RNA sequence: AGGAGAGGUA
């Protein structure tokens, strides 16, 4: 799962030539944060 | 007359001329007025 | 970057003093007067409550 | 400013009254290009080519 | 004293000129306060000498202490081969040559 | 071994204790009850390694009571003074 | 070569101040006793989080410092037991005397800046809960969306480490100087000099009597120890005029909490356990 | 076969560039809970010639047995106790210690309690010496003791020591008489380091070590501050103002003696001679003259600085009148520990001579004022026309001191003077 | 960026850069001003004495 | 008659007298200002024909004279300099120091828009402060960007000779609380034009490790099949990973690693006046000399680097703090500014800071925290602004 | 660079050994002068 | 992995 820039949408797509975004025109893309546990100390 | 403006008004008017100055040009102008300049002309 | 909370020097808690003091610099109350209403007799609480700058409103808008 | 050699440059190393308002000369970079690195002032500006004739002005003073 | 021409020793010029006036300067203790032609005016024993001198007096305007041995060993490891070599890499080469 | 006991062999009726991990607080109290007693000559507490958490106390008597009988005194009296602080923090509170 | 005895008389008194005076005791034993209710004083706070959902402006890092010195009631410090030395469990969630679990979750669904304070912050024991004295304190602003939920627990600890635990705040002592006035170089002084050193003096120490023409004591307590009056009248020629001394034996202290715990029970507390250290000390 | 580093190793220290021999010297390993960072004595600083503001100690872990017993038999610090170069002591006390002990010394009205002594007798090696004040007061009870006898601590029994120039004796470890100089207890031919290290040399480290400690609890227990007070350098507004004066007036007549000196020169033989001569107001009148003449040679530029230096001795002398004994930079001067006269002068009353190290293309206009900068025949503007200059020697007298405020075209002179050392 | 509107300042620059650099490879580039002799004044020099007159565009020197 | 109109020129703005008075007529542009000739621009080779007054003061003692004015002394000096309180009252050398290193190497306001840049080595201050004090350069820039760092109480006296050789002796309990600490972000680019993947711990099916994983020493930040592995000093928790692409083709990803930088003890400071140290110990507020108040001080500095560094008017910033933070027991007509070549006197700073309740020259009776009696001597105690560099302990560790 | 002179000061004058530490150094009165804190 | 160029520390 990636999130575009400007635009939007969940890209999903972990193939080696697929770096344009979907239904888009730009090519960057960030990485989305899924629920995960992590412990900080105070 | 010379001395009827006051003391505290010529700070005061030095302190906005300043502002305005620094509002207007800016911190860098001169390699955007040269950049603008070479493309131009 | 919000208020400071705890006040490192001396240890007191201002962290819930920042929207009252703005509240009170809205009004015709100048500085000294706005920390003195928060009941703040040491200097350094005064000082955190003063040098403290609001960024966390850039954050949002940007 | 660009030197043929570092070790010796000559008195530009040094202020010079004509750094009055333009460039500062209480701050500089302390090393090998010690002094030929100049800050501008804040009330710095640069002048650009102006496009309009001057000449024809003049005559019309005196 | 002009150094244009080396052809002719400065102090051999001097010492003519000062014939009308031989006793009045004490030549028993002038010497030339240059360090390499010194020792062939007079020794290198007198040369060292200054030159020992001319240290100490560097050594003093420095700030700084130090011993007298240590100035000697200097001057005479300076002056091993009858002249004042230089501290490049020429006279260290005609030191050992 | 929180506290040691060493006595000293150059000075008669001398001994020095170790305390570990201890701090200015409890030295000062126990070096300036210490100074009461009449039968004690030489008191004092040093901290040398702030990194290393103990403290040394050196107690020189005189010739009526050993160093450890003095120190156990100061204390007991300590201890008093302070159930007798609470009690009167106690009864002023109310 | 016995004990002491101190005499405590208190003058104000409140939830979080508290102001009295002790007597006949010597300055180590004031020392130790702020030293104790300061850094020795355990209570309890947030130590270790654990969050699932940030997607807020600040780091993580950022969220958990500042939520780490949010003060916590205190009641239970006493009681409770450190976690190393709790053998019943190794840390994890709620504990029956140690662990408190703090549970967080904000959502905002409306155009307007979401203000996440401390009022909602929920815990299993109703004896933990944040102080609240107004708003709370604000922990992050949120827009629309950027959900925040997270997971914290919280541990008794003392306040010498990471000085978080500490519930003191600015515990002074003075030494309640007393003033003299040999009263007869005064009358030497002119009506003028009166004025000056009376203006010489930082704070309202001393005060001017319109009906006697001289000056007098008022607030003795308000002196702090400044070498101001003392310095103009030696400038004006007086050497022996104003004597100014601490006293030994004699202190006033101003005890001030965070509102973990009240003043008075902090100096209880703080006394019984320079009596436990006492104790373990002893041989 | 390895294994990790402990205490009892030895270690070779040394920091870059190794200007001497001293530099490598071998400690002992101690282990420290700090991490990422390694400490090291302030004294132990001297032999390395640097200081705790960045810099680095790199250090080599000798791994043969014999490279290890070669190293703590003839590097070990012990071992370079006598400094190679002047045969002086290599350890000082150093930049606080010496300060400590000049207010021990110096005070003499300072008594210590019974308390105190048995405290602070706690860090000295040797014991308590007789309280000598029984009584300083008729209702004073618990005798004192003096703060000379503090310092007595420091020594073996069986030392003694006279410096005559300081008026200094020590007679069977008991410090007797001091009073003043504080040049024994600085570095020097007859120091005391000195003569313990050539009485016993074998406990020398830990009695410099055990009076550093002492004296840091004493400075700790009295303590040292810098405030404004110090940096005014009066009792109140008036003598600030008759300093303030009497710096005008003694920088007036400095110029006026190096107006005098100019004179002397081949050119001025003639009015020099006892003789009458009508052009004794013209050298008086040619006031602006001067200093553009000065500036202009170099013989006439050494004269006048030395003519300056020699009549602002007297003015820096004044800071001792106008300055108290508590003043924290009279004591720190006074001491030697950090800092100077001159450099107290420059703090509080004025700046003094500033002057250049190479000729520049313009001249100070000698009055640093916002109408001495506007002059078009002022030197600064290029020349004075007076033939055309090229050339010009800067020459400037700053009124004014760092407390007071500088005046930009004052500020300026001061750059340009300091612009030296800048570039390496 | 220049003359944008305010939607459009939202999203993009932090606000904190007035935009004086270049983009060349990702890398920020900054020209630094030339200290240069006037082309346009009389030049007067020693040893040898003599005095140019300096070349506007063609070298007319 | 010489006249230029070519580029490449320096001029300044200046007041003028002749036109001064039309100004008073009963928030102006500058464009308007040079319409009605109240400023013009002046060259460097016409500054020297005109005469130009320096002060408004000084304008009015003597008219007639000045032909023009400046609006202010201190915008003589850079943008680094002018901020700098009581500039005139430091030494040259320091000055320099101040306005060309610590001022590059402080650690203050990051971006606001972190996301956007995979700059590396990028740090922000959790709480950054402005000074207390004002300078009119910083007032008309109306940017609090100039100043980074935070202020903290400051008191001059040697620690148990814990400071010596200008070290620095902070407070522990201050530091524990957010006080100078910082966060640093280090980012990882790499280039591909092979393709990203694990080809077989944390890194996912994408070849990338997940948001909010720990990173150590030996682990793979950046999988292609090659891979890219962290090195002995690199660390951090994985904050964003950004994938992109040019026209060419080629792709990049760029991995960026955020760690807290909590104040070490080999860790370096400066001030605002060139006063330069490394931490020399943590000591714990307890042993601080506190007050009256209890204010105990955050950091404490040796009194021996004044004479030799020389660097007055830091104890004039500190007493000035002071007063403006101290309460009056009327706030109005009271002196914030501290413009370089407009400093106020030290007789109105010792006014203002006596009219706040404390001693006027800035040092105040303090208490021994170890055994509790009283110092003989008063310390000075301020609150000066003191700066982070970015020299830390473990970055030269080797 | 490395080349001539620079060559031999770097190859035969000047050498890299092992079993070498570079850290920060900081002030500890505690200490003994003989002492060196790791 | 080796080099070239800049900003920097003691
Ligand atoms: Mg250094
Ligand atoms: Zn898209
Ligand atoms: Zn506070
Ligand atoms: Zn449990």
């Amino acid at each position: 799962t990636y999130v575009c820039g400007d635009c939007g949408q969940e890209n999903t797509l972990k193939s080696g030539d697929v770096i344009q975004c979907r239904e888009c025109g730009y090519r960057i893309l960030y990485k989305k944060r899924t629920r995960r546990v992590v412990q900080y100390e105070a | 007359n010379l001395s009827e403006l006051g003391e505290g008004f010529l700070q005061s008017f030095c302190k906005k001329a300043a502002t305005s100055f620094f509002d207007k040009y800016g911190l860098i102008s001169h390699q955007l007025n040269s950049y603008n300049y070479f493309i131009e002309h | 970057m919000i208020i400071p909370v705890r006040c490192f020097t001396c240890g007191k808690v201002i962290g819930n003093k920042w929207d009252q003091y703005l509240d009170l610099l809205q009004l015709d109350y100048t500085e000294g007067d706005a920390l003195d209403a928060l009941q703040l007799v040491r200097y350094c609480c005064r000082r955190m409550l003063m040098t403290h700058v609001d960024l966390i409103e850039k954050l949002l808008n940007y | 400013q660009q030197v043929l050699y570092t070790g010796k440059v000559g008195d530009a190393r040094y202020p010079h009254p004509s750094h009055w308002g333009r460039v500062c000369f209480l701050s500089t970079p302390d090393g090998e290009n010690c002094g030929l690195v100049k800050n501008m002032s804040l009330l710095g500006l640069v002048s650009t080519q102006s496009l309009e004739s001057v000449v024809e002005k003049l005559f019309a003073c005196g | 004293m002009y150094g244009d021409r080396g052809k002719r020793n400065c102090w051999t010029a001097l010492l003519e000129t000062c014939l009308p006036i031989m006793d009045m300067i004490d030549w028993g203790r002038s010497h030339p306060d240059n360090i390499r032609q010194c020792c062939s005016v007079y020794g290198i024993d007198a040369g060292r000498s200054i030159f020992v001198a001319n240290l100490e007096s560097a050594v003093s305007d420095t700030g700084k202490e130090i011993l007298r041995e240590h100035l000697l060993l200097v001057a005479d490891s300076l002056s091993v081969t009858g002249e004042f070599v230089a501290l490049n890499a020429k006279g260290w080469s005609k030191q050992r040559q | 071994k929180k506290v040691s006991y060493d006595r000293d062999t150059k000075i008669i009726n001398a001994a020095s204790f170790t305390v570990e991990r201890e701090d200015h607080t409890i030295g000062n109290i126990v070096r300036m009850q210490l100074h009461r007693d009449e039968n004690v000559l030489f008191a004092g507490y040093q901290l040398p390694h702030p990194l290393k958490y103990k403290i040394i106390v050196r107690i020189h008597t005189t010739s009526q009571s050993s160093p450890m009988q003095a120190y156990n005194q100061a204390i007991n009296d300590l201890d008093k003074e302070l159930d007798y602080l609470k009690n009167q923090f106690e009864a002023e509170v109310a | 070569t016995y004990q002491r005895f101190p005499k405590i008389k208190i003058r104000e008194l409140k939830d979080d101040y508290a102001k009295f005076e002790l007597r006949e005791t010597d300055v180590s034993m004031a020392n130790a006793l702020r030293r104790v209710m300061i850094s020795e004083v355990p209570t309890v706070a947030i130590d270790l989080v654990e969050i699932e959902v940030n997607s807020s402006v600040l780091n993580d890092e950022f969220i958990a410092h500042r939520l780490g010195l949010i003060p916590l009631t205190s009641e239970r410090a006493m009681s409770m037991r450190f976690s190393r030395d709790c053998d019943a469990c190794d840390g994890d969630g709620q504990c029956e005397f140690c662990s408190v679990e703090f549970r967080l979750s904000s959502k905002c669904v409306t155009d307007q800046t979401l203000d996440v304070t401390s009022r909602d912050l929920y815990s299993a024991d109703p004896t933990v809960t944040p102080v609240d004295f107004h708003k709370g304190i604000i922990i992050v602003k949120l827009r629309r969306g950027q959900e925040l939920k997270l997971r914290a627990i919280a541990r008794k600890g003392i306040g010498k480490d990471h000085a978080k635990w500490s519930p003191a705040a600015t515990v002074t002592f003075m030494y309640e100087p007393d003033i003299i006035i040999n009263e007869d170089m005064m009358d030497t002084l002119s009506d003028e000099e009166k004025i000056d050193l009376i203006e010489s003096s930082p704070t309202k120490v001393f005060g001017m009597d319109p009906v006697t023409r001289q000056v007098v004591v008022v607030d003795p307590e308000a002196y702090t120890y400044d070498e101001e009056v003392i310095k103009k009248a030696e400038a004006m020629g007086k050497p022996g005029l104003i004597e100014i001394s601490p006293k030994d034996d004699s202190f006033i202290f101003t005890v001030e909490s965070t509102g973990a715990v009240k003043a008075s029970q902090l100096v209880l507390n703080a006394i019984d356990l320079l009596k436990q250290k006492l104790d373990a000390v002893r041989l | 076969i390895f294994r990790s580093l402990m205490d009892g190793d030895t270690v070779l220290m040394n920091r870059p560039p190794s200007i001497h021999q001293h530099s490598l010297i071998a400690m002992t390993v101690r282990i420290l809970p700090t991490t990422s960072v390694v400490s090291l004595n302030p004294i132990c600083c001297l032999p390395f010639r640097g200081d705790f503001d960045g810099d680095c100690l790199h250090g080599y872990v000798p791994q043969s047995i014999q490279a290890k017993v070669e190293l703590d038999e003839l590097v070990a610090l012990d071992k370079q106790l006598i400094n190679r170069q002047n045969g002086r002591n290599l350890l000082s006390l150093g930049q606080d210690s010496l300060t400590a002990a000049y207010l021990v010394n110096v005070e003499k009205n300072c008594y210590l309690n019974r308390a105190q002594m048995q405290q602070l007798q706690m860090y000295c090696p040797f014991q308590l010496p007789p309280p000598a004040i029984i009584k300083a007061s008729p209702s004073s009870t618990e005798p004192q003791w003096t703060g000379m006898q503090l310092f007595g601590m420091l020594f073996p029994p069986g030392f003694d020591y006279t410096y005559p120039l300081n008026n200094v004796v020590v007679s069977n470890g008991e410090l007797l008489s001091f009073s003043e100089g504080s040049a024994w207890l600085r570095d020097g031919e007859g120091n005391f380091i000195e003569r313990l290290l050539k009485h016993d040399k074998g406990k020398v480290l830990d009695i410099i070590y055990s009076a550093q400690e002492m004296l840091s609890q004493w400075l700790l227990m009295r303590g040292l501050s810098v405030s404004l007070a110090d940096l005014y350098l009066s009792s109140d507004l008036q003598s600030r103002k008759n300093l303030t004066e009497e710096i005008s007036y003694g920088l007036r007549e400095a110029e006026q003696v190096c107006n005098k000196q100019q004179l002397m020169v081949e050119s001025w033989r003639d009015f020099l001679a006892v003789n009458g001569e009508d052009k004794e107001e013209d050298s008086v009148s040619d006031l602006a003259r001067f200093c553009y003449e000065r500036q202009k040679s170099a013989t006439l530029s050494e004269l006048a600085v030395s003519a300056f230096k020699d009549a602002y001795r007297d003015v820096q002398a004044l800071a001792y009148r106008y300055g108290d004994q508590s003043n924290s930079f009279l004591i720190m001067s006074k001491a030697g520990s950090k800092g100077n006269i001159g450099k107290l002068v420059q703090h509080s009353m004025c700046i003094g001579l500033q002057n250049s190290a190479v000729s520049l293309s313009f001249g100070f206009p000698r009055e640093l004022t916002c109408a001495a900068w506007n002059d078009p025949n002022s030197p600064l503007r290029g020349a004075k026309g007076k033939t055309t200059t090229e050339s010009y020697v800067p020459y400037g007298v700053i009124e004014n001191s760092f407390l007071t405020g500088l005046n930009p075209l004052e500020s300026f002179v001061h750059s340009v003077t300091s612009r030296d050392s800048s570039f390496s | 960026t220049s003359e944008k509107g305010k939607e459009n300042c939202k999203k993009g620059d932090c606000a904190f850069d007035q935009g004086g650099y270049f983009v060349i490879k990702g890398a920020e580039k900054v020209f630094i001003a030339q200290e240069q002799m006037c082309t346009k004044r009389l030049w007067i020099s020693n040893s040898p004495w003599t005095v140019s007159f300096r070349s506007e565009n063609k070298r007319n020197r | 008659v010489r006249i230029f109109t070519d580029a490449g020129r320096l001029l300044r703005p200046l007041l003028v007298v002749e036109n001064l008075q039309k100004l008073k007529q009963e928030q102006y542009p500058f464009d308007h200002l040079l319409d009605h000739g109240i400023l013009e621009l002046i060259g460097i080779e016409e500054e020297e024909d005109c005469n130009t007054a320096w002060g408004i003061k000084q304008l009015l003692k003597e008219p007639k004279i000045y032909t023009h004015c400046e609006l202010d002394l201190s915008f003589l000096l850079g943008v680094s300099c002018a901020v700098v309180p009581f500039a005139n009252h430091d030494h040259g050398r320091r000055v320099l120091y101040q306005s060309q290193k610590h001022c590059q190497q402080a650690i203050g306001f990051s971006s606001t828009n972190p996301n956007i840049r995979c700059d590396t080595l990028s740090q922000q201050l959790f709480y950054p402060q402005k000074p207390l004090f004002k300078t009119l350069a910083s007032e008309c820039l109306k940017k609090e960007v100039l100043f980074n760092g935070q202020n903290a109480i400051v008191a001059v006296n040697v620690h148990l000779g814990y400071n010596q050789e200008d070290s620095i002796v902070m407070n522990k309990a201050s530091l524990e609380r957010g006080m100078f600490r910082s966060e640093q972000i280090r980012s990882y680019k790499a280039e591909v034009d092979v393709q990203f993947g694990k080809t077989h711990d944390s890194l996912e099916d994408d070849g990338f490790p997940f948001i909010g994983a720990n990173m150590s020493t030996g682990d793979i930040v950046i999988g292609r099949c090659h891979s890219i592995k962290l090195k002995h000093t690199e660390r951090g928790i994985v904050q964003k990973v950004v994938l992109s692409s040019n026209d060419e083709g080629k792709n990049f990803a760029a991995v960026s690693l955020r760690q807290v930088r909590s104040p070490c003890l080999g860790d370096k400071f400066s001030s605002m006046h060139g006063q330069k140290g490394v931490l020399g110990y943590l000591e714990e507020q307890q042993n601080f000399p506190f007050t009256i108040q209890g204010i105990v001080p955050d950091i404490v500095i040796n009194p021996h680097a004044f004479p030799s560094r020389q660097t007055p008017g830091q104890l004039l910033e500190a007493a000035l703090s002071k007063g403006i933070a101290c309460p009056i027991q009327a706030y109005t007509k009271l002196t914030r500014h501290a413009t370089p070549f407009s400093t106020p006197g030290v007789t109105e700073i010792t006014e203002q800071l006596h009219r706040a309740g404390f001693s006027r020259w800035g040092n105040e009776r303090v208490y021994n925290g170890r055994s509790g009696e009283m110092m003989r001597s008063m310390i000075f105690m301020g609150p000066t602004f003191y700066q982070r560099l970015v020299h830390m302990s473990e970055d030269k560790v080797k | 660079k490395l080349c001539g002179l620079r060559f031999m000061k770097d190859v035969l004058l000047g050498k890299r050994s092992d079993h070498t530490f570079r850290t920060v150094v900081v002030g500890d009165p505690s200490l003994k002068l003989n002492e060196i804190g790791i």
